[PDB]
């Protein structure tokens, strides 16, 4: 029964300040530590900031470094996130995610809250194709390389038009709770592959695949899949 | 019927250095706890929270496995309330830890004639390390009040040293590995039973 | 000092035999061994490393067994691209020793090599080798070079921070290596060349994260021919 919802979504115009809320249920919140992640409309993942289970480390992401301050309050399992000096570039729909607990920054899995939409008026990932198309029946190969070698720390997500990213494979391969057998993949180091058997109707999404091997967290282009 | 992929990790060929652990997510299997509880074959088994005395019928959510080479005398280290440079420094494990601990001596693999200098430690930081926590920087450490500006000398020192472990040293300076488990218990289905 | 004894020679066979090949050591090694196989104008590929650890993209077809002293190599069957020549090679102590060599008849990455070429008897050369792709200071590199009609041959290595110099006992006093972290590149100086110096040198690295210690090599280059005359 965990569940995560956004607070505090809204309109303002650039130069002004907004904060947002995140309430954390199902688990102990107390030593956990939460994540933050954003996606602009018509764009790919980009991940903002983590926060520590004591509130002793914090760690931002480039593009909003100096304006973004993260707080904690171990009293009301809530999370807070204070924004400075948006610009016109910050609109984009805000997820906070479940980390790992203690002081494990790199961990990241399925559990991701509705989103709040705000409007203002290094390891790098490529993922190859940018777009597919197939019949009924065909089958789908998407690659996913890396500019270092990353272990096996590579997982695959699958996104709906208007819901949040769903996982599907992690770690490397491997299947997940209520996932059919037709999803599968292989590789390590720095190739890997994500392979769909027999398509279906209901297959037709946006695949992503990010790593977790270091601090700075990466994601993929993205590949759209339609049947034709 | 998915048994649990332990032989992948107790039996992997390479294992990964103490500032550089490797840790593995186990879900979605049956694991058989009795038959590692009765290997004869670990020198240390040792840990706490958990009985193992036959507990092996309790369902947990998620299991995580960690894995790095030490030496002798430097097992102690690995346990909660502990000091010295491996705790301080490269892991450090919480004093409310729920799980459990194997080592034991791999000298016949490990050692290797004239020396073994590719495990490594770290020896200087700033300040200690939090509970499960990992750094893989490589920054050049200042000791005095000159700044380094990158390069080495008077009070600046490279933060890694490297083990030295030949096969006629004695059992205090022979290679150890360890294996570190922990259970992850939260509201969920918890498939992770193991009958 | 630690040469290995490689038998047989040579052995012929058709298509569907089985075909075993013994590597011997002077001492024991405990389990440091790799197993390589060679096409004609072609760089040789690993196959086995530690004692029986197939790798990743090699068939199940291959195995080896075998440890201390006595190691084998077999092949269930024989196929006509299984035509090749195979070494083995020890990777515990210094410096590094290869294999005689065994003939089978019928019966991410990238590294790039400059410099060879024909320089008159007493003169100098240099040889860069260039590497991308993946963290330079991390990896130890080493120098390897074949005659014309032999095997491999070990010349040198270099350690990940370069602190660390490993000759071998024909190049002592006349080659130099270092490396460029800044500029991703290794540099290979060497001189008073002899006759005896003509071969094609490789330049190799490890898979695995060493810092102090080349061990196996899992990458090749392309090479570079040096001719003295
Ligand atoms: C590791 O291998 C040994 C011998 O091959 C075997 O006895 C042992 O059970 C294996 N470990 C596990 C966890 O299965």
């Amino acid at each position: 029964q965990v569940q995560l919802v956004e607070s505090g979504g809204g309109v303002v115009q650039p130069g002004r300040s907004l904060r947002l809320s995140c309430a954390a249920s199902g688990f102990t919140f107390s030593n956990y530590g939460m994540h933050w992640v954003r996606q602009a409309p018509g764009k790919g993942l980009e991940w903002v900031a983590v926060i520590s289970h004591d509130a002793s480390n914090k760690y931002y992401a480039d593009s909003v470094k100096g304006r973004f301050t993260i707080s904690r309050d171990n009293s009301k399992n809530t999370q807070y996130l204070q924004m400075n000096s948006l610009r016109a570039e910050d609109t984009a729909v805000y997820y906070c995610a479940k980390g790992g607990g203690y002081s494990y920054v790199v961990d990241m899995g399925p559990y991701w809250g509705q989103g709040t939409l705000v409007t203002v008026s290094d390891i790098q990932m490529t993922q190859s194709p940018s777009s597919l198309s197939a019949s009924v029946g065909d089958r789908v190969t998407i690659t996913c390389r890396a500019s270092q070698s990353i272990s096996n720390y590579l997982n695959w997500y699958q996104q709906k038009p208007g819901k949040a990213p769903k996982l599907l494979i992690y770690d490397a391969s491997n299947l997940e709770t209520g996932v059919p057998s037709r999803f599968s993949g292989s590789g390590s180091g720095a190739d890997f592959t994500f392979t769909i058997g027999s398509l279906q109707p209901e297959d037709s999404a946006t695949y992503y695949c990010q790593q977790y091997d270091n601090l700075p967290l990466t994601f993929g282009g993205g590949t759209k899949v339609e049947i034709k | 019927t998915n048994l649990c992929p332990f032989g992948e990790v107790f039996n992997a060929t390479r294992f990964a250095s103490v500032y550089a652990w490797n840790r593995k997510r186990i879900s979605n299997c049956v694991a058989d706890y009795s038959v590692l509880y009765n290997s004869a074959s670990f020198s240390t088994f040792k840990c706490y929270g958990v009985s193992p005395t036959k507990l092996n019928d309790l369902c947990f959510t998620n299991v995580y496995a960690d894995s790095f080479v030490i030496r002798g005398d430097e097992v102690r280290q690995i346990a909660p309330g502990q000091t010295g440079k491996i705790a301080d420094y490269n892991y450090k494990l919480p004093d409310d830890f729920t799980g459990c601990v194997i080592a034991w001596n791999s000298n016949n693999l490990d050692s290797k004639v004239g020396g073994n200098y590719n495990y490594l430690y770290r020896l200087f930081r700033k300040s200690n390390l939090k509970p499960f926590e990992r750094d893989i920087s490589t920054e050049i450490y200042q000791a005095g009040s000159t700044p380094c500006n990158g390069v080495e000398g008077f009070n600046c020192y490279f933060p890694l040293q490297s083990y030295g472990f030949q096969p006629t040293n004695g059992v205090g300076y022979q290679p150890y590995r360890v294996v570190v488990l922990s259970f992850e218990l939260l509201h969920a289905p918890a498939t992770v039973c193991g009958p």
